[PDB]
């Protein structure tokens, strides 16, 4: 037989096949034109040709797991199938395209896939894909990840701590956010430990809360809050009238500081108690206190 | 291939052409051997015995196959369920070609409508009684990269033709607003804010149960608020009764529930006026002794002040929210400060459920998320209703078929969903059988709706899930089970459907014919790599401070022009509307004599002026 | 001028260290943050400085202290908001975890695009594998055997499920936090002290 | 014989679980049951039918099986 030949179909439950290894057993290796590839690996693909279109899979389990019933019956000593699970085919020279047409039937051939193949598995034209690493098995391959779709559907990042995974988020936003592809990224990083300042020495801007040398500064003018979260964060939360009388003083500082400053749009008929507008909580403690 | 074994439901072949599996060609058409997909025919004497295909391989035992029995033939009637005697050893099994596929696959019914094309053979229909499709129920489950709102409009599209369904009443409840490409001008668009072209969604709360309006504008009184709540509704119904006569209303059977408006900006004012303002005098609370209405603007103390000052505060808050315009602020049912509105109920029912197309698409993408739920159970209440009192008249919903989409169901259909929205459902589930009210369900993660709600759909369509939590799920709710069409649900290709159910003769999974071109649903989402592939400008966020603090979308600045204004304004397709400003008008007059309408734009008015989309 | 010196400087990153602030209010005062820019660019979405034609990426560190099941914090309100609407109003969101198993379930399975590294206990790959759509029986059960760097994209951000090996950034750009090193510290000799100035 | 609905299956004193045969293709929550022991006859009210009579075991091994309804004994009729 041809290279690139590993077994046969010997049973099909949908989108389960289930493959015999050929007799030339003991080689594991199956030399192709140079380097060899292992057969029956866990991540590997296969390839099913049916007349014209190819029918590829990845392998999910290998060895005793995957023979069927009636054979461990017939022989205990005979492990040598595998377990294949369809994810796509190849069409006319088109594409690759996800989705089977013609499921395959017993007696077919299975091919074991060449880099070649990966690549042309892995490789699209699309120009809104970029390339954020090399597939673990060959490192040529490239691996195109659309940019659009990631940061408008969503993400997340979920990884042990040993991991690394500051390391991986911080190539990521590198890549997303280079000049000379888009220069007109933005990103706003949430840091909790402040441990991503040290990635980006002088390609970002750095807000601490107790600045050295050329970091900026955080600020969060208390005006901007809205009532209920002011008061959560200043009064920790009072439920009785105090809560009435502090909403009614903020009221009328907002008004007298209206009256103060002309504001576009706003007046005494369109101003709400969380209208953003500065007024002076130094004088609302001390009426308040004084009173 | 010759049956050697019966086995209750499921015999098994004993090939005996040595290497035959070359695509067996009969009569010119090239026939496979057993494949997963294939039909099977046994011909014993007289009438064929005909099967599905379900396993290949050493499964059955290679030679072996699993086939599974469905139908037979009576005297050359049809392809019918039930067989006669089940073939045993001798006669060699035969397959369905495609002539007596089309056979298997033809209705004498005209009800029946032509679907698409079978994926065996690109010219077998699918012909599907609509009447089933509309009248008990339908689901479609799938993943998201099957191509699910293709078949959805296709389906949709092909079941509204003038020609074929002059009668045709479609309600799509469509949450991401990605359908009005889809349809541009055969269905009406309802959005909060439309633009050119769409009507504006509009509710009348007094139209609703007082139930519905304790939970989304009280917020849930159920103690002294909720009872002080209900006096001042029935006090308001008898006098907005008393002032303005209403038919078939008076003051003897003026129930809770009754769809007549009352003042709530009053009330509002009332509540507000009976909590804020002193007495002048003490001892009394005359309303003499104080030391607007539409305008949520308020003036010893009060005696009658209440204990639901946090529900009034959070009610004249909801008043002046943007988001809740479309709640209150209805234009031709705004409340006036005695009751009185311009229109009435009926005009809403007639302008929604009366138009003069067969397609009308509700949107409610610009909701706020927080009363959503009650929001989806009073428009489907509202609908079931109207046309239920009505239905005894030619109007209802029994002689107008009435079929609601509700898409992304799994989160307010879940298992534990104690909502209104699914006792809406449920109702309609159990009771507009004879109503003539369609539902079909729209999800991508079958896994969380409720067994028995999807248990109730007739026909499904299954799209590509390749989760077999989901795949557990929906087999969990179809009863015709073939290992042929169980087993190839997670290698389909975009495009491609399984219609299971009431709505055709037999399972077929067929190929969603696409709508034509200019018709595909797509959600306008921005370009990422287009818009961050542009150089950096300079930028102005003072205005945005400003649209900020006036929380206003509006700012306050076909190749149209105006040399006064010194605006060129280019417009590009899908009804896409553009201010370029400061741009010298010589600038848009030699574009005008540009090629024709292009080009000139992207090299200069692209980036260099600042627009306005 | 906060608003241009926030989302509007020339520099493409803004990284807010918040290690310096209190922890007892740091969800509150996330839930703030993440208002305001979300009333920002809603309210000028027609404008140019709006999200729709300028994407706006946010980028959350440790979030599985702070979107749990029954978390009563703001924040948690804020992330739902953006999860669920920002598709339309040009806003994302990126959410950085080392616990999967407390986030809300919910709002995992809405992230379009998981990278899975190596994951240790098997709470959190279940987790995990309950929160994905695309699940490929032999990808997802290597996960506990993740070489240091590699990762196992899933979503609708590629063709296929695949095993990758990110880019390692160039030298001398690395995420460190500058805590104190006890070895260095606790080896020098020890020096006589003078906590008048500490009092 | 007729009017016949299956066969008891769990016996918790006045907890009486029972499968609902099978050709079913019915036995409401406010009906009525008579099991005749004999000579006399047991009369119940149905309790809960759907999942909830489900076994605890049985909830994982089948959850869409619908075929258990729970019945609780009521009264007795004499000779």
């Amino acid at each position: 037989e041809a290279s690139t030949y590993i077994g046969t179909v010997q049973d099909v439950n949908g989108a389960n096949i289930r493959v015999v290894l050929d007799i030339n057993t003991i080689s594991s290796l199956k030399f192709v034109d140079g380097q060899g590839y292992r057969i029956g690996q866990i991540g590997s693909f296969v390839r099913i040709p049916i007349g014209y279109i190819n029918l590829f899979g990845i392998v999910s389990q290998v060895g005793a797991g995957a023979v069927p019933d009636k054979l461990l019956e017939v022989e205990p000593y005979g492990h040598r199938w595998i377990s294949v699970q369809l994810v796509g085919e190849e069409g006319i020279k088109k594409e690759f395209e996800r989705g089977v047409s013609q499921y395959p039937t017993i007696g077919d051939k299975v091919h074991i896939v060449t880099e070649p193949d990966l690549k042309k598995i892995y490789g699209t034209q699309n120009k809104k894909y970029i390339s954020l690493g090399n597939i673990a098995s060959v490192d040529s391959i490239p691996a195109l990840v659309n940019i659009d779709t990631l940061v408008t559907r969503h993400s997340a990042v979920l990884g042990s701590t040993g991991s690394g995974k500051s390391t991986t988020v911080t190539s990521i936003l590198q890549r997303i956010s280079d000049m000379s592809q888009f220069p007109s990224a933005r990103i706003i990083v949430f840091d909790i430990h402040g441990e991503y300042a040290a990635a980006f020495k002088g390609k970002a801007k750095v807000y601490k809360v107790t600045p050295s040398n050329n970091e900026l500064k955080l600020s969060i003018p208390y005006w901007a809050l809205t009532c209920d979260e002011f008061l959560s964060v200043a009064f920790g939360g009072l439920e009785g009238s105090g809560r009435n009388a502090l909403i009614d003083k903020i009221y009328e500082l907002k008004l007298q500081t209206l009256k103060r400053q002309e504001y576009e749009g706003i007046n005494e008929d369109s101003l709400t108690v969380d209208t953003p507008i500065p007024f002076s909580i130094h004088k609302l403690w001390f009426d308040l206190y004084r009173a | 291939g010759t049956v050697q074994d019966v086995n209750g439901a499921n015999i098994r072949v004993v090939l005996d052409i040595n290497t035959i599996s070359s695509l067996k060609f009969v009569d010119g058409q090239g026939y496979r051997i057993g494949q997963i997909g294939s039909f099977v025919r046994i011909p014993i004497g007289y009438i064929n015995l005909f099967g599905i295909v379900s396993q290949v391989g050493a499964g059955a035992v290679h030679r072996w196959i699993s086939v599974q029995l469905v139908g037979e033939e009576g005297i050359k009637k049809e392809f019918e369920r039930g067989v006669s005697q089940y073939p045993t050893i001798g006669d060699k099994v035969h397959i369905v070609t495609e002539p007596d596929l089309k056979k298997i696959y033809g209705t004498q019914n005209k009800k029946y409508i032509s679907l698409g094309n079978i994926a065996s053979v690109d010219s077998i229909p699918a012909l599907v009684n609509i009447d089933t499709l509309v009248t008990r129920h339908s689901a479609v489950l799938g993943s998201t990269g099957s191509g699910k709102s293709t078949t959805v409009t296709s389906i949709l599209q092909r079941i509204s033709d003038m020609s074929q369904f002059p009668s045709a009443r479609i309600i799509v409840f469509d949450i991401h607003g990605e359908y009005a490409a889809a349809f541009k001008g055969k269905a009406k668009v309802y959005k909060v804010t439309p633009s050119n072209n769409e009507l504006k969604l509009s509710i009348p709360y007094w139209a609703l149960t007082c139930d519905e309006f304790l939970s989304v504008a009280f917020g849930g009184l159920e103690g002294s608020g909720r009872n002080a709540l209900i006096d001042k509704i029935y006090e308001l119904k008898l006098q907005t009764l008393k002032r303005q006569e209403y038919e078939g209303i008076n003051e003897d059977s003026l129930t809770v529930d009754t769809p007549i408006p009352f003042s709530i900006h009053k009330l509002w004012f009332d509540l507000y006026r009976a909590e804020i303002s002193t007495h002048y005098v003490q001892g009394s609370h005359s309303e003499e002794n104080e030391a607007d209405s539409l305008k949520v603007v308020p003036p010893y103390l009060s005696n009658r002040g209440k204990n639901i000052r946090k529900p009034l505060e959070g009610l004249a808050s909801l008043l002046k929210d943007p988001r809740y315009e479309f709640l209150f602020n209805a234009d031709d049912w705004s409340v006036n400060l005695d009751g009185k509105t311009n229109k009435d109920l009926d005009a809403l029912l007639e302008t929604w459920v009366g138009s003069e197309e067969s397609i009308s698409i509700f949107d409610l993408s610009g909701m706020p998320s927080s009363i959503l739920d009650t929001l989806i159970g009073i428009l489907i209440r509202i609908l079931y209703d109207s046309l239920f009192w009505s239905r005894n008249q030619p109007e209802g919903g029994r002689e107008r078929p009435l079929l609601v989409v509700l898409e992304e169901a799994h989160t307010y259909l879940g298992k534990d969903s104690r909502g209104i929205a699914i006792d809406g459902v449920r109702k309609i589930v159990k009771e507009g059988r004879k109503y003539g009210i369609g539902m079909m369900l729209v999800s991508q993660r079958p896994s969380e709706i409720d067994s028995t709600i999807l248990s109730q759909c007739g026909t499904l369509f299954a799209l590509r899930m390749n989760n077999s939590s989901d795949r557990n799920h929906v087999l969990g709710a179809v009863s015709d089970s073939f290992e042929g069409l169980m087993g190839m649900l997670p290698t389909l290709r975009t495009g491609e459907a399984i219609i299971i159910g009431e709505s055709v003769r037999l399972p077929m999974r067929t190929i969603i014919s696409p709508p034509p071109f200019g018709r595909r649903p797509d959600s306008l989402d921005p370009d990422v790599t287009a818009k961050w592939s542009n150089n950096r400008v300079q930028g102005d966020y003072k205005e945005v401070l400003t649209l900020w603090r006036q929380k206003k979308v509006r700012s306050q600045r076909s190749i149209g022009y105006e040399a006064d204004s010194m605006t060129l304004e280019i417009e590009f397709n899908h009804g896409l509307v553009y201010q370029y400003y400061d741009v010298p008008e010589t600038l848009h007059t030699e574009l005008l004599a540009a090629e024709s309408h292009g080009k000139f734009f992207n090299s200069q008015i692209k980036n260099n002026y600042r627009f306005s989309r």
